């Protein structure tokens, strides 16, 4: 509807469902961005 | 060299001893000519040897590990390796006897067993080191009775009671009920001893049920060599007993001491946490088997195999018979290839204790 | 005789109660319990009926306490999460999460107290309100039609204006009626005042109770300690909580380094060095820190001054001091740590310097914000002198500050930990230099700064819970989000510190900061209640010239005039200053007392 | 009903664990080895059901503990190499946070010795150094540390630390309760 | 070798300082001194000129300190008197005399402070007063010719009327002029206020310093003591200062009795007894003590109320409040001891109970007298309203109370000590019963009661030194007369006690009571300064609507109005009441904290 | 003055006295016996000026003290039965109220022994009790007092009290510095 | 002279002179009113 009264509502709803989806995925996974010190040492040595 | 040694023997006054006792023996060596010998030594070694076969990435890997539980040595004849004297003692031709005495430690020692994946052997190794020739070795095996299990322990004197009931329909309809109650006086038992059981059964089903009791020997072999390690899961039913069938919509009472003796088979003693390399425990499984083979209401008991019965003073004099092990239990079904020379005869085999059956006359 | 039996009973009770403190086996413990039970059964037929009544009452009380403990253990949340963070990262990081869980409990209790007695009665009365009550409360509970068209504009709802400005979230939503309704006789302004007082009283109660529990019953044996360096760094040098391979390896390396450095220092015992460059760097950094603090002061003052509009003329500038303050609170600490590179010394005193600078920054920002808000609001009142509502405006300011703080904290977590970690992982192989072994690193969980964040947020809540009854209720959700995001960030993007020290090595240090901030926050509410004049068109205190009147109007109606006049003379400054002097003197007496006892236990 | 009402009452009275904690510990005990522990353990079954120290060492709590074997031995029953459910309960209730400082000090002292003579000798402390550091220190450095420890923590000049001396010296450490703690 | 020189100089300084404190043989100390002086002479020519100048300054400062100590030792009076009283009666009786000598020093310092800055410049200005100043102050300095003829009437002078009312001694003699005279510009009212503040400041400083020197620097190791009964009753069981055969024999028998009773108590260890009669007697004694205290309150109130006349209508009844109150303070304590006969128990606790009851009586009499006096003056000022001078009248009441206290104390000493001792000596031969072996005896010195009398008199001095600047000048003479009379009486009429105890066995018990009384006396002077309004026809504060104004008008002349307005709001009740709550909370927390610390120590 | 500047400066350094106190002590010392003590006393004279113990015990300050002989013997020089001016001044300088608590404690411990082995044995304390009580207690009473003193004031179980134990025990007494004091 | 203006003054000077005389002589003397315990014991024995 209005670009200043309803576009923000749609953007917020899309952001909310995207945030819920992102939270859900993370909740069932155990991503570990840092690497173990052993492989870091082997990479640094080579 | 076989051409130089004429006779080699190891002799003991007794073949089985108890934990903590003093063991005595002798080595008899007979030679015909003078042989230069730096020395002859005797060692005591109790070794656990485990071999586990695994498959990784399509490649078969054999993991071999050893544990030395007993390590005692004593010089019998000659000079030590640190003796720099060149005067080597000479043993005169003929027969010579060297006696030796050792004391077993009071700590718990794992019992001997012979299996494909794990073998525990307590032995004496006599080495006659000889210059410019291969040193002969003589190995003699014996059986260590353990662990030290005493039936007066408070954990074993308490009675055990169990009960269960199952309804095949909606609780409202009491029809189809199956109820069992079992009481045992204790949990520790001696090989060859009768187990006292009492039980009440109520069966309201349309088909008869039989009480199946199975003794399951769980023998787990664990090796440590490896990033993750390899374990062996091994389970067998030692013996199975079936109770008389119970009529439909009826009740019955059962007692081993009154109906028939539930014969416990000659089995190795319970060995839990005495040796790190193998775990052995006994599970008594009780279930009800229908005419179609369906099992339900499984009850598991941990079984303890003791050696000393519950003894009050005015106890009978000790001697009870020694007999050969049964072939239907673990420890007798497999023999190492090094033990058979070629009616099969085995060089060494465990000997267990039993009381002779009721001789009427 | 009777004395012997009483002594035997006392000994048995002492053995039973102290049994949990004896290093005995389970079999021996069970045998002792059975023997005590048999002795109690034997002595049962030895006493009279009254003793049996006391015994059964004690047994029932113990059973009720045990049942309450069992039920309470069912309502304690976030146990597995705390256990996992502990066994992966240690027992110094997890203290933050335990403290946050206790803070959430305190905020839940505060919300319950502020909700059963203020918000719920008012909303219940509004639901069944008659025509007259609606006519009286329309000016405060209904948005005017002129501004209703602009109720949602991505700026009105973001500033808590419009639909939120007339919500139970603010103080002005409530009625002025002394009586909420007939046959019930609920005093609304009195309940409001008493709830505001009781919340502060309960905060003091909880903080002091936890302090006493951690001090007397937990660490009363730590007093009078000296030297014992190797005993402290070797006998209590292993963390039993660690259950990870890399964490254990880092701990082993840290303890080896600690022992080696301690022995190296104790061997040479020579510390002689004087570099003019080092002293110049130290003085330059200490000057620049004060310059940056003055810059923060000027920035917050400029932000509060530029928001000089009361009408809804523009909103892209009124939203500044929400965004300036928070930014500083989340950017200045990190730069502080960078200054620690110039000041190279012992990591323990480096952490002490960092904590001191951060605490000074937070206190200065808080005091300046309060002064600026009060000056601006008094200027607005003087200019306007229907009349504007000031409590609701202050509630708007505090809630906006809290919300922008939460948003900036989320942004900082997503940038410093998540995005930085992914960038390092996927871009350190081909970068210009060895940035994995350089300054950037991976990122370590700073316990001190985050606990200071929690304390500052709770201080803002305490300051602003009078003008907005439903601020603790929002703070519950804020703290839950904070705990979950902190747990995810620490488990997913952070590595254990190679060596970790503590600013105080004491349990009641952060609670000391919390109590100090509670007092610094109860000062302005006290001043506002005592001196400031309520608005005439909003809130339940619009019928009085002072906030406190609703209490004394109750006191003066039930107490005689002569006794009240005699009592009022206590408040003279010349009778009060001696009281303050006496309190300081007795505190000084106890401080010598404390000192003496400590010397004794040495 | 795995545990009776009176059994749970005695478990709560002896230890620092509520019914939920006891049930969780039973679940962990079962998950260690499902075959060896029966589903019903009512009675004296906890006293007779034991696991070897190697199996218990595999759990994540004690996996990286340098003194896992010492802890298992100290908290074990009269048997050697066996750890039972009751001893498991005692081990995790002594380590718990709600246990007072006295019990933690007593069991830490009883863990820290090896011979069992109620005294901390040079051999015991050297072995603790070599186990905790993982043989990463030189012998001279280890000896220097041991000498400092005995000279700065002994008042009778016996080169040994007793239980009372231990409780006097290490109870003033603020990190002991934080470190000597296991969550389970 | 700067480090070696510093170490050597430190060792030499320690050796020099610790020589007097080392338990060495005298020749060993001399040998150490020669070694130290030789090493110092050798080390002299090792350093530069600046170090030599610093050493010269240090040794010159030590020389000044030694010379000052020597000079101070020449101005310490009453040495042989205390020495002889000590050698005759012990080291517990002489504690009262040392305390009284310290009190005399404190009072002399107070008199000097109040005399250099107030009375002397005022009298100097009056001696050179001009015609205009004389005309202005005739109504307050020069006695009217109407009353000048009746200046002496055997009752006017005894009431401090007539020539005494118009002397500097009283408040109203000092002129209202802002400046005493030209070229000096001495602000008399400002000097008055500043001296009144400095008196209390110096009293607090002296009491705190003496307590610190007695506790911190003397018995710092006396804290945390337990058991050691027989060591303390055997190793410290002899008084070394006793030098009389009779006193030595008495203390020998006393220590024998202490050991025997201690052994008897520690052997039997059984305390079981319950008599209804003794309980009834104890409760009756406690009830009659309260009733007798209430009788004291009623008598004081009636005495102040009946003195409703201000003019010289009659003087045989106007002098009934100083006389009656005094006699209570001197007659009520003794009967207390008689009541202690009914409540028989351990002397220690009986003496502690007597001290508590006497302290309660003195405090209640002080409070009632001050309340009645202030109320009577307020009522009389309202009835009369040139205006009457209430401050001068209150000063007259305080001075008359002090003088009547001195007269009654002298009479009590002459009757209880002299007359009773003479009667026993000259009448025990043919008396009806052996009074010498009965309740009378000869008279034992009571240290606690007399120290309490000294403390109470000093309390009256503190309370009344604002309305009468030269009250300490009178109190110096009163204390000197009291000390001489007490010494003569203890030599000539008293006998050593068979067993004398201490209420607390601490050197800071009477000083603690003195500090509490100082606070109790700074309460009403502070209230008068803060609340009451000065008279317009007397004193140098007649030109202000309040007492403290003379300070504020001096602050406002040099301080801007904006900063003054900012600093005013801090004293708001809503900032002070939270401070009182904070101090109460920290007091309770430190009390519990102190408790925990003591538990740990034990 | 009668003393040289060096002499009185040294006396002020070692002792706790001012010029007036030293002059007064000189006057008292002369008053003990006018014949032997010279009026002029500059130089080495105080080191050689000695009098018998009986002359010192005649003054009223120590006339009634039961332990006068022990005090003079403890404060005396190597010579037996002779007390010098320096020893007299040290004796009345430690006893003064200005001397710190440590010095009084040390000299009291030195005085209270009899054999002189730096150890307070049973016989020493028994003799001290018999001197203080003036033989007004039974033998069993003395034995009980001795047993209580030994059992309550011993930490190493040596049946004796050393200087450290004495300081730890009687320095906490509030009546010590008040009693261990003689004004002069 | 005067009964209310001078008689009290004359009594005051007389009393002051008498008190000065009492203080003077007494201060020099060393009177000890109480009797020693030896005299008490001697009286009790007799
Ligand atoms: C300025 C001056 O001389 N003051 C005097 C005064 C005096 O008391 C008064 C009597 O009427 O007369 C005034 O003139
Ligand atoms: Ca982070
Ligand atoms: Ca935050
Ligand atoms: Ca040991
Ligand atoms: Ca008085
Ligand atoms: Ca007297
Ligand atoms: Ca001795
Ligand atoms: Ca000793």
């Amino acid at each position: 509807v209005a670009p200043g009264l309803r576009l923000w509502m749609l953007i917020a709803l899309v952001g909310g469902v995207l945030l819920i989806m992102i939270v859900i995925v993370c909740c069932f996974m155990r991503i570990r961005i840092p690497r173990t010190k052993r492989q870091i040492d082997l990479i640094a040595a080579k | 060299g076989m051409d130089y040694i004429s006779s080699f023997d190891i002799r003991l006054n007794k073949d089985v001893y108890y934990a903590g006792e003093t063991i005595s023996g002798s080595v008899l060596l007979e030679n015909t000519e003078n042989i230069k010998i730096r020395g002859i030594r005797v060692l005591l070694r109790g070794k656990v040897h485990a071999t586990l076969k695994v498959v990784k990435s399509g490649e078969r890997r054999t993991l071999k590990d050893d544990q030395y539980v007993l390590d005692e040595k004593q010089l019998l004849w000659g000079k030590d390796k640190s003796d720099e004297s060149d005067s080597v003692p000479i043993l005169a031709r003929g027969v010579h006897q060297f006696s030796f005495n050792f004391d077993l430690p009071q700590s718990s020692l794992p019992c001997s067993l012979e299996s494909r994946h794990c073998t525990i052997r307590y032995y004496f190794k006599v080495i006659i080191d000889i210059p410019y020739a291969s040193s002969p070795q003589g190995i003699k095996y014996f059986t260590i009775i353990g662990p030290h299990i005493d039936s007066m322990e408070e954990k074993y004197l308490s009675p055990l009671s169990a009960q269960d009931r199952k309804v095949n329909c909606c609780w409202c309809c009491q029809r189809g009920a199956l109820a069992l109650r079992i009481i045992l006086e204790r949990t520790a038992y001696v090989c060859g001893e009768n187990i006292r059981v009492r039980a009440q059964i109520e069966n309201r089903q349309s088909t008869a049920q039989s009480l199946v009791i199975r003794l399951v020997q769980h023998v787990e072999v664990f090796v440590e060599k490896g990033l993750l390690g390899e374990n062996k899961m091994m389970s067998c039913v030692v013996f199975e007993h079936k109770s008389p069938a119970i009529a439909a919509n009826s009740q019955g009472k059962y007692d081993s001491t009154l109906e028939q003796p539930i014969r416990l088979p000659v089995v190795p003693p319970t060995l839990v946490g005495v040796c790190r390399l193998i775990q052995i425990y006994y599970a008594l499984r009780v279930c009800m088997e229908d005419e179609k083979g369906n099992e339900c209401l499984h009850i598991d008991f941990p079984l303890t195999v003791a050696t000393i019965p519950y003894r009050i003073p005015n106890a009978p004099p000790p001697p009870v018979d020694y007999d050969f092990c049964s072939n239907h239990v673990e420890g007798g079904k497999y023999v190492s290839p090094e033990f058979r020379l070629g009616e099969e005869i085995v060089l060494y085999r465990p000997v267990y204790v039993k009381l002779a059956d009721r001789r009427i006359g | 005789t009777r004395q012997a039996l009483l002594e035997r009973i006392r000994q048995k009770k002492e053995v039973i109660g102290k049994l949990r403190c004896q290093a005995w086996s389970m079999t021996r413990k069970r045998r002792t319990l059975k023997l005590a039970q048999k002795y109690l059964e034997q002595h049962e037929s030895k006493v009279s009926r009254s003793h049996l009544y006391m015994e059964e009452m004690r047994k029932r009380a113990r059973l009720m306490k045990r049942s309450f403990s069992n039920f309470k253990t069912y309502l304690i949340p976030w146990e597995s999460k705390i256990k996992r963070i502990e066994s992966h990262f240690g027992s110094v990081v997890s203290s933050y999460f335990t403290f946050l869980r206790w803070i959430v409990f305190v905020n839940i209790m505060i919300t319950l107290i502020a909700l059963v007695f203020v918000v719920l009665p008012e909303t219940l009365a509004d639901s069944v309100a008659n025509e007259g009550r609606f006519n009286r409360t329309k000016t405060r509970k209904q948005i005017p039609a002129n501004e209703r068209v602009h109720a949602d504009e991505l700026a009105v709802v973001w500033h808590y204006d419009g639909y939120l400005r007339y919500s139970p979230l603010f103080y002005g939503y409530y009625s002025d009626d002394p009586f909420l309704g007939n046959k019930i006789k609920y005093a609304l302004p009195l309940a409001y005042f008493m709830v505001t007082l009781t919340i502060f009283a309960y905060s003091f109660f909880a903080i002091l109770r936890k302090m006493a529990a951690n001090a007397r019953m937990s660490k009363l044996s730590g007093s009078k300690a000296e030297q014992y360096i190797f005993n402290w760094k070797l006998f209590t040098g292993w963390d039993y909580t660690i259950g990870n391979s890399e964490t254990a390896s880092n701990t082993v390396m840290a303890v080896v380094i600690k022992l080696r450095e301690s022995i190296a220092d104790i061997k040479k015992d020579a510390h002689g060095k004087f570099r003019l460059l080092q002293f110049s760097l130290r003085v330059f950094a200490n000057i620049i820190i004060c310059a940056m603090l003055g810059f923060s002061i000027y920035c917050i003052i400029f932000a509060v001054q530029k928001s000089q509009v009361q009408d809804d003329g523009n909103l892209f500038t009124k939203n500044q001091v929400p965004s300036v303050v928070s930014t500083i609170t989340h950017v200045f600490p990190m730069i502080f740590d960078l200054i620690g590179k110039m000041e190279n010394y012992h990591p323990r005193t480096a952490l002490r310097a960092h904590l001191g600078r951060v605490l000074i920054l937070y206190t200065v920002n808080y005091i300046t914000l309060i002064f600026a808000l009060f000056e601006k609001m008094t200027a607005l009142r003087d200019r306007v002198n229907n009349d504007i509502c000031w409590e609701t405006i202050i509630g708007q300011e505090i809630v906006k500050l809290v919300t922008m703080d939460l948003i900036f904290t989320i942004l900082s977590i997503l940038v410093i930990d998540l995005f930085r970690g992914l960038w390092i992982k996927y871009c350190s192989s081909w970068w210009c230099w060895d940035i994995e072994t350089t300054f950037p690193e991976y990122g370590e969980f700073k316990v001190a700064e985050n606990v200071l964040h929690i304390i500052n947020n709770q201080g803002m809540i305490w300051l602003g819970l009078f003008f907005a009854p439903l601020l603790p209720a929002i703070n519950n959700i804020k703290l839950i989000i904070l705990m979950y995001i902190r747990g995810w960030a620490v488990m997913t993007c952070n590595v254990p510190a190679r060596e970790i020290f503590r600013a105080s090595r004491s349990s009641n240090f952060y609670l000391g900061i919390l109590l100090i901030w509670l007092l610094l926050c109860t000062l302005p509410v006290g001043f506002v209640i005592a001196s400031m004049s309520p608005s005439r068109s909003c809130g339940p205190f619009a019928r009085y010239q002072h906030f406190y009147t609703v209490v004394t109007r109750e006191i003066e109606k039930r107490v005689d005039q002569t006794v009240l006049s005699y009592i009022r003379h206590i408040a003279s400054p010349g009778v009060v200053i001696p009281i303050i002097l006496f309190l300081i003197l007795i505190i000084y007496f106890l401080f010598s007392l404390v000192r003496g006892l400590r010397e004794a236990n040495t | 009903g795995v545990f009776t009402r009176e059994q749970l009452d005695e478990y709560q009275d002896c230890t620092f664990f509520t019914r939920k904690d006891i049930i969780r510990l039973y679940k962990r005990f079962y998950a260690l080895n499902p075959h060896k522990v029966p589903t019903n353990m009512q009675g004296n079954r906890p006293a007779i059901t034991t696991l070897t120290f190697e199996e218990v060492e595999k759990m994540p709590e004690l996996k990286e503990n340098p003194f896992k074997r010492r802890i298992c031995e100290v908290f074990s029953e009269d048997g050697r190499g066996n750890l039972s459910f009751d001893d498991f309960l005692d081990m995790f209730s002594v380590f718990s946070e709600m246990a007072p400082l006295q019990l933690k000090l007593k069991y830490a002292f009883r863990i820290y010795d090896y011979d069992g003579d109620e005294l901390l000798g040079h051999d015991d402390l050297s072995k603790m150094i070599r186990s905790l550091t993982r043989d990463e220190l030189s012998d001279v450095e280890v000896e220097f540390i041991i000498e400092r420890i005995i000279e700065e923590a002994d008042l009778d000049g016996d080169s040994s630390i007793n239980f009372a001396e231990f409780e006097h010296v290490v109870s003033r450490s603020p990190d002991f309760i934080r470190t000597f703690h296991i969550r389970i």
